[PDB]
């Protein structure tokens, strides 16, 4: 029981590393999303005054 | 006939000094020559948002922050919480 409880952290360590770095980088690169979102809002405002 | 010239001169005299040419107003007392391009210039402006959406305020929002260069302190805090969560497994 000790053997098959321990025998899990062999091929999952790389998955944990890659998921950690990917999730952290995706969370912290939200600056691009914020810039695109504000550009979209301002373009929408310009189009809005256009149809107004 | 009579109408063929009367109504054309009717719709070519008053509309001429009513708009387009934009000078004077003969048929009715209230003038729309200074009403539609000057008073109504702020019409949609009043209807819409003024000084915020019509001017498209260049709101430079604060850039996305981060862990503020957090040292190894948060690393061993994460180590401690992971250890105390996994101790009862």
């Amino acid at each position: 029981d000790r053997i098959d409880s321990v025998s899990q952290l062999q091929n999952v360590a790389e998955t944990t590393k890659v998921l950690f770095d990917v999730s952290k980088e995706t969370v912290e690169l939200e600056s691009e999303a914020f810039e695109l979102k504000q550009k979209v809002e301002l373009a929408h405002e310009a189009k809005a005054v256009l149809d107004s | 006939q009579d109408l063929y010239l009367r109504e054309l001169k009717d719709t070519k005299l008053a509309p001429s000094t009513l708009q387009d040419a934009e000078g004077n107003v003969k048929p009715w007392n209230p003038p729309q020559k200074p009403n539609l391009p000057e008073l109504e210039l702020q019409g949609p402006e009043a209807l819409k948002a003024y000084t915020e959406q019509n001017v498209e305020t260049a709101h430079v929002a604060k850039e996305s922050e981060e862990g503020e260069s957090e040292p190894i302190e948060e690393d061993w805090l994460v180590l401690d919480d992971a250890e105390e969560t996994k101790e009862s497994h």
